[PDB]
């Protein structure tokens, strides 16, 4: 389970800019922090880790300077370089931990859609094949000692001892097992005379599945793959389905494979 | 620089009618992040939840938009979503089979 902390900040004209927060430990999503809070918001009870409170306030004070001084930052940048409108920046920054005591924490951010920066061991590096001015930004980053300062520590100490200890609070939920639920449908005609058969599968966490159509022990390629896709309540949901002619459907069935299920399979055989 | 939205409609459980379920319209893979998403009843918005925006390794945006319905013989679903590489509002109907 890997920690990965998001940034998403709009900028449209001068007057309006946004800048939404929210963090991710494996596939569960234990804070969120809104453009109209000046505080994080904890989602889940073991949200606040190890953490003590004066360690939160701290790392939230940080933050919330931070935001500040990344507005007008960059609507500086802005204008002292007659940047285009509107603009949207996304940051990810986050990390894991690897066996042993290894733990390699990171912070890359994009411009428009795409990398633009990132920050390596001490230092701001562009990334390549980037707008001109960045280069030039980057310039600027670089003669800041107490911004990349704070952004070493807070690679270095901050998230590092943060996810040990929500890994810990977090445990039992993160590693939960939510069996699935599945079924068939005939869906939208193939063509005359075929079928489309549509398996579903509903309701599992965590989200490495295998669902596949069969014939006895041969798998029945023409299976095609959805996307896993989310459900509210951090269950996942995918359908896979198989274009068939009518004459053929006897005997098919569709395999569900799951972590949760251990190796008893679900089965379900078209009728 | 811009993608357009995937769109992708499902209940959270096997259709049966009279029984309360929940629908699914699940846009992903857009940029810029403003999007706005409704679910709709026979053409009306109606009461719906949105999970917080987020983004994936390539930097493209997802949103989870699902609210409460009882699905019937008569009835039908839809997401409409709006996004600005889109000159009208795009509209995917919710099909129980699929
Ligand atoms: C818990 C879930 C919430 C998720 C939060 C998402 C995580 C985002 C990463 C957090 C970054 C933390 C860096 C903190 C460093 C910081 O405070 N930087 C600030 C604050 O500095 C201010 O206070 C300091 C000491 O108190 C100094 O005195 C400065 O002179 C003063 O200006 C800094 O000034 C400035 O805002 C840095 C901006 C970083 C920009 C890098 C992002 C790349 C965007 C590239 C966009 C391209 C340009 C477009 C025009
Ligand atoms: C900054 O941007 C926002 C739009 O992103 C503008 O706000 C709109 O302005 C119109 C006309 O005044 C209002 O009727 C709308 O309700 C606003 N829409 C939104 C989405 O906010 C705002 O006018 C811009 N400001 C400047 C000074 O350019
Ligand atoms: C978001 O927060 C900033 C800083 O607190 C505020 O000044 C600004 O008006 C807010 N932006 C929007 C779009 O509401």
């Amino acid at each position: 389970f890997s920690f990965q902390g998001l940034q998403i900040s709009s900028f449209a004209n001068r007057s309006w800019t946004r800048t939404d927060g929210l963090a991710w430990l494996g596939e569960l999503q234990p804070y969120t922090w809104r453009n109209e809070s000046d505080t994080i918001r904890f989602l889940k009870p073991w949200s606040r880790g190890t953490f003590s409170d004066q360690q939160w306030e701290q790392l939230q004070h940080t933050l919330l300077v931070y935001r500040s001084s990344f507005t007008r930052d960059i609507w500086e940048f802005v204008e002292k370089l007659h940047v285009e409108y509107p603009l949207e920046i996304q940051i990810a920054t986050g990390c894991e931990l690897l066996p042993r005591n290894i733990s390699e924490s990171f912070l890359r951010a994009a411009f428009q859609g795409r990398d633009v920066l990132s920050f390596q061991g001490m230092s701001w590096v562009s990334a390549p094949d980037a707008p001109p001015f960045i280069q030039e930004v980057i310039k600027v980053l670089n003669q800041n000692q107490g911004t990349k300062e704070t952004v070493h520590w807070l690679l270095h100490d901050i998230w590092p001892e943060l996810v040990r200890g929500v890994l810990q609070t977090g445990k039992s939920e993160l590693e939960k097992q939510v069996k699935p639920e599945a079924w068939l449908s005939s869906g939208p005609s193939p063509g005359p005379g075929r079928l489309l058969l549509v398996c579903h599968v509903s309701g599992f966490y965590p989200k490495p599945v295998r669902v596949m159509w069969m014939r006895g022990e041969q798998e029945e390629p023409g299976t095609r793959q959805g996307d896993v896709m989310p459900n509210a309540d951090s269950t996942w949901y995918l359908r896979v389905t198989l274009d068939v002619a009518a004459g053929e459907v006897a005997g098919l069935s569709c395999q569900v494979k799951h972590s949760s299920l251990g190796d008893q399979d679900i089965i379900l055989y078209w009728h | 620089i811009q993608r357009p939205p995937k769109i992708q409609v499902y209940s959270r459980h096997p259709p049966e009618d009279g029984k309360p379920n929940y629908l699914n319209c699940y846009v992903y893979g857009f940029h810029p992040p403003q999007i706005e998403i409704d679910l709709l009843k026979n053409g009306e918005k109606i009461k719906s939840e949105q999970s917080d925006l987020s983004f994936s390794k390539d930097w493209s945006f997802y949103l989870l938009s699902h609210a409460e319905f009882t699905p019937n013989s008569k009835d039908q679903y839809s997401c409409r979503v709006k996004h600005v590489t889109l000159e009208q509002p795009r509209i995917v109907k919710w099909d129980r089979d699929l």
